[PDB]
Parts: structure tokens; sequence; C-alpha cells
RNA sequence: CGGGGAAUCAGGGUUCGAUUCCGGAGAGGGAGCCUGAGAAACGGCUACCACAUCCAAGGAAGGCAGCAGGCGCGCAAAUUACCCACUCCCGACCCGGGGAGGUAGUGACGAAAAAUAACAAUACAGGACUCUUUCGAGGCCCUGUAAUUGGAAUGAGUCCACUUUAAAUCCUUUAACGAGGAUCCAUUGGAGGGCAAGUCUGGUGCCAGCAGCCGCGGUAAUUCCAGCUCCAAUAGCGUAUAUU
């Protein structure tokens, strides 16, 4: 048990640890490699 | 020759010495020969005494087998922030 | 239920034979078509010659690549894969070798990570693969 | 055809469980106390033991007033009272199940040479059961197995060619001696 | 090939039996004979079939599923030794012959016994007991560990002599030399659970690999590979297959 639940407390742990969004700036980059958007220039208005 | 590991991928690190339990690839210009074939490895140690120091097979001739020789760099990391670093030398 | 009388004999010793037929390690043995399928033929061990170098991919939560080879068997020219045991020695088996083949332990079963490979290489031009690893004997050709 | 017989037997059985912590705990004990050499003269022993103890078991289930049942059970009890276990008083097949494996290594050449004195330990025992220096009436005994029975366990004596015995020191007492 | 029988096994049973004893069958395949009390005989004959030896090319000769030996097949199995002294058999026979048989050689098929060290004093380390608040100190206390010291006792070996024997060999019996562990040195598997014995140290880093099964490896690897320590059996111990 104890070799176990160490492992299970070390998966919760490197569970945690796997977790502008990056997906939505991984979405950015893949319409500018796409050539849909030639460069991102800045951001005009936070809302 | 040039020593190589005797794996199944493409690229071959250069090995600059041999080892005395890993098996390697001896690639050198030589007059094409067809497998099988017994090879042997003599050395002149002191009077012309031939001293055999590794053997094995003929494998496959070609000269599109590349080998790579490889430096690696050393560093020591002396600032140590999360998931950053200042090294030096 | 059972048949129970004292005249009853030749009936319980006919569903006796007729049931054990349903049985799959005694049909395995007396059907005597899983010893004419068998590769090694009722053998312990068997000896090929190296037809080729092969490595089996891994399964699923394993992820490795094992190194196995096409042998072909002396005695009736049957094609089986075989698992070289320990690390570092496939480079001992050269190609075109007599080898000495052996079962891998689950009588016919697929044992372990390989999958589908269920023999394993004992000696190679006789000389045992253990001595070779373990640097106490030298391979001739 | 040759003029040969092959009957031959084993004399011990390895236990079922391999690996369990009483069973290795127990013999480990025998082998202290008893001064032996591995795990198979404790099987043999026990297998000796089980030996007899299956005849008596066979010998019970039959009536008491059964010829054979009499003939093997009085022949079984006059061997095991001549060995050196059963007493002349519990002289009954009922009893003969009330045995010990102890009961039969207390009476090994090696553990009578301890017991009455001739050396002054059971490793001690042994070495000078191997080395030609006990003797049972005449004969210069050499196995540490030999069971002594109980007219033979009166006379044990030194083996009169060893140094401890009649004369004639060994190399070792003329070699130095000889030294100057 | 059948049986006597073998292994296992509470009771019931399951599996095996080519194999030294008994009965049967066949001498490459079929067939037919001679002689004799006894043979459809093959270390007898005649044919055909299939192999195969010597030729002067006209012809001649075969039969190791007897003993040794070879090829071949194979995962798989020994000496082209010695002798009729034992056991018995054959003959015209107190005499001759016997690869029947015996005897040595190869033999880790399997089986039985059984060495690879024993004692004493010191030197430490612990454990209890007594005296001491404790720290500490003692014992005619215990338990360990010591390439520590002392002596004695031995066999493996080399070698004589005898015995053994058909002549030998071996075992047994004697003289001679022969033992301090830093060798006259014990291996084979293992240390995640099943399953005994390490969350010890270094290397490789979901690679190489390990692992019967469950699983491990993706960086503090309890599982790989080494070292150290330790466990299991022990002159034996791993694996594969068949069967219980």
């Amino acid at each position: 048990h104890a070799y176990s639940e160490e492992r299970r407390s070390a998966r919760l742990h490197e569970k945690k640890e796997h977790s502008v969004d990056p997906k939505t700036r991984l979405l950015m980059y893949k319409m500018v490699n796409s050539g849909m958007l030639e460069t991102i220039t800045g951001c005009i208005s936070t809302g | 020759p040039l020593f190589s590991q005797h794996t199944a991928a493409d690229k071959h690190k250069l090995q600059r010495f041999l080892t005395a339990d890993m098996a390697l690839v001896a690639t050198v210009y030589a007059p094409i020969t067809f497998p099988p074939a017994s090879v042997l490895l003599f050395k002149q140690k002191s009077n012309g005494m031939h001293s055999l120091i590794a053997t094995g097979h003929l494998m496959s001739v070609d000269p599109d087998r590349m080998v790579i020789k490889r430096v690696v760099l050393s560093g020591h990391p002396f600032k140590i922030f999360t998931k950053m670093a200042v090294v030096r030398y | 239920g059972k048949c129970r009388g004292l005249r009853t004999a030749r009936k319980l010793r006919s569903h006796r034979r007729d049931q054990k037929w349903h049985d799959k390690q005694y049909k395995k043995a007396h059907l005597g078509t899983a010893l004419k399928a068998n590769p090694f033929g009722g053998a312990s061990h068997a000896k090929g010659i190296v037809l080729e170098k092969v490595g089996v991919e891994a399964k699923q939560p394993n992820s490795a690549i094992r190194k196995c080879v096409r042998v072909q068997l002396i005695k009736n020219g049957k094609k089986i894969t075989a698992f070289v045991p320990n690390d570092g020695c496939l480079n001992f088996i050269e190609e075109n070798d007599e080898v000495l083949v052996a079962g891998f332990g689950r009588k016919g079963h697929a044992v372990g990570d390989i999958p589908g490979v269920r023999f394993k290489v004992v000696k190679v031009a006789n000389v045992s693969l253990l001595a070779l690893y373990k640097g106490k004997k030298e391979r001739p050709r | 055809p040759v003029a040969r017989s092959w009957v031959c037997r084993k004399t011990y059985v390895t236990p079922r469980r391999p690996f369990e912590k009483s069973r290795l705990d127990q013999e480990l004990k025998l082998i202290g106390e008893y001064g032996l050499r591995n795990k198979r003269e404790v099987w043999r022993v026990k297998f000796t033991l089980a030996k007899i103890r299956k005849a008596a078991r066979e010998l019970l289930t039959l009536d008491e007033k059964d010829p054979r049942r009499l003939f093997e059970g009085n022949a079984l009890l006059r061997r095991l009272v001549r060995i050196g276990v059963l007493d002349e008083g519990k002289m009954k097949l009922d009893y003969i199940l009330g045995l010990k494996i102890e009961d039969f290594l207390e009476r090994r050449l090696q553990t009578q040479v301890f017991k009455l004195g001739l050396a002054k330990s059971i490793h001690h025992a042994r070495v000078l059961i191997r080395q030609r220096h006990i003797r049972v009436r005449k004969q210069v005994v050499n196995i540490p197995s030999f069971i002594v029975r109980l007219d033979s366990q009166k006379h044990i004596d030194f083996s009169l060619r060893s140094p401890y015995g009649g004369g004639r020191p060994g190399r070792v007492k003329r070699k130095n001696a000889k030294k100057g």
C-alpha cells in the first residue's frame, strides 16, 4: 500500500502540474502559419 | 576506420574509442567485398608483432551510412529561478 | 441429476469421455492437431538458421522495441520468431547462424511484452548466450 | 541383461512450501542444536519419522487381535526401543505416534560424542567423527549419522590408534618436535 | 507390442510402461524353400523389388533391429579396449569355444554417504546482572566479529609396499611428504508483491532493458546494469518441454 499510495500521490501531484489563454495563442499561431494572417501587430482594446 | 554504434537507425554517433563490450561498426574506404566475410583487426605492438584487438563480420557496403561526430558543451548554472536559469562558462 | 443406479456403468463412462472431450487441456493433448500444428513438433528445443532480424513493437502501456529474429527450423522448414533474451545480445547473433531455440515458458501462450512471440534463443553456434553475455566464452564462426 | 540391481530410494522429501518463516525457523533451530551440514539432513530425519508414523497408522486401523498387527507392531516397537527412542515402560503402538524429530537426532553419533563428554563442542564432535578418532566397540566409525543403539551406547572410546587414544601423535606434533 | 510393472497419490483416481523378467514379432521389402526332432531360419539357400561392392566388362559378391565404430538424422545417448577367472550355455567334452556374460574406459540419467574447518586466550562490539543520581566500573555472565595470537588433529593430493584381480584399476590397510585462511579460496539463482532477503551506493534514463503473472523504467528507478550487504538451496543449482 505505502509504495502504491506514494505513487498515487505522485500521480495527483503530476496531474496538477500537467495542467490570452495558451490554446488561443496556439490557435492564433496556427492561423498565422496558415497564411490567413500575415502578422499579429498588437492589442487595441482589452474588454 | 571510424567506429560507430550498431543500431537500426539512420545516423550513427561516432565513437572516439573502442569499447570492450559494445559491438561497433568500423567504417572505411576499402576494396568492395560481398558479405558474408570474416573481419580481423590487428596492430603493430612492437618489433612487428601483430596483436589482435577485435573481430567480426562484414555488414552491407554503402557510402550512404553517415557517421555523426558529436560534441557536448558543458555549463554550470549559477542562478536558478523557477523554470528560468542563468548559466555561465 | 446423475444416473446413479447400480447397472449404470457404461452410461457413466460414455458420459465421462464425451464430456472430457470438452476439456480444453485434455482436447489440446488428445485431438492431435495441437501436436501437428505445433512448430516444435513436441520438442523441448529446436534448432534453426537465422533468416532475418526483426524489431517487434511493444504492447501499448510498455514502450520499447523488443529484439527478435525470424529463424527457420531445420527439421520441418517452418518460419518462427524467436526472442533474444538479454540486453546487448542481438549483436552476438549474426546473419544465417545455427541457433538453439527453446520455448518461452507459457506452453504456447505468448509471454509478457512481446506479442505473438513465444520462443527464445538459448544457444548460438553451439555456445550459450549466457556465457557470451557474461563474457566467459567466445563465439566462433 | 546384467548382474546388477537398480533398486534405490530417495531418503528425503523437500517441503512443499519453499519459503515460509516458521518452517525455516524450526529447521535452522535444529541445525543449530544438533550441528548438521544442510537442511537435507533434517528432511531426511523427518522423512524417516514419517515412514515410521505411516506404518503405525496402517497398523492402528487393524483389529487388536490381528496377527499382522501384532507381529508388525511388536517388531516395530522392538526396533524403536533398540535405537533408543521409546521406553520399556511405554512399549505400546499408540506411543509411537507421540514421537518427535529430535528424539531421533539425539541418537546420532555426533550428539552422543557431544553429550558423553568425548568432545566439547558439537562441531568438535563432527570434526572428531570425520577424522577417525572415535570408535564404537572395536570399529572406527567415520560417519556422523550412525544411529547408536542402547547396548552400543555404553562403550564409545578414543580409537586407540588416535593421538588422544593409545599413542602415535599426529603429523603436527611430529613436525614441531623435530624443529630442534 | 501386451503383461509383470513405474511416477504420483488422504479415499477415489490420473498418467506412463520402447527399456535388462515373461509371452510375441521381424532381421531392407514381399515371396518360396532345403536340411533337421525343432526354421517358412536370414552371422542358410533361391527369386523379384529398392539400394549397393570388386572388376581384366566375361562375370563375382551382398544384408551391423549382434559387440565396438562411422555416416545420416537429430534437442537427444559411451571404447573399432580386456578376458572366459565368475554366471551359465554348446560340443565327441574333468581339457575346447563363447562381443551370451564378466571387467575396466566415457558417463553431474538418477540414487546413498559425505569434506571446504575444530578448540583456547586475547582485542573490540552489543545484550542482560551488580555497584553507581548519572556518566561510568566490575564479573571466573551471555552473545557476536576479528588477512588477531597459540598450539594440536586431519583428509584431498604426490608416492612406496601390500591387498584386490584372469592381469589390472578402484575401495580398504601401511610407511614418506603434505593446511593459516591475504588459500588446498563453492557455486547457481534471487532481493517490488506472490516469495526468504535492501525504500543501501553509483551508472542508464518509458532508452537499453527487467518481468512466468500483476507490473517497473518517462530522474530520489525499492524491479534495468554494476558494487556492497543480504536471502534460498548447497556440490550442486538454473531454464525449456511432457506428464502428475
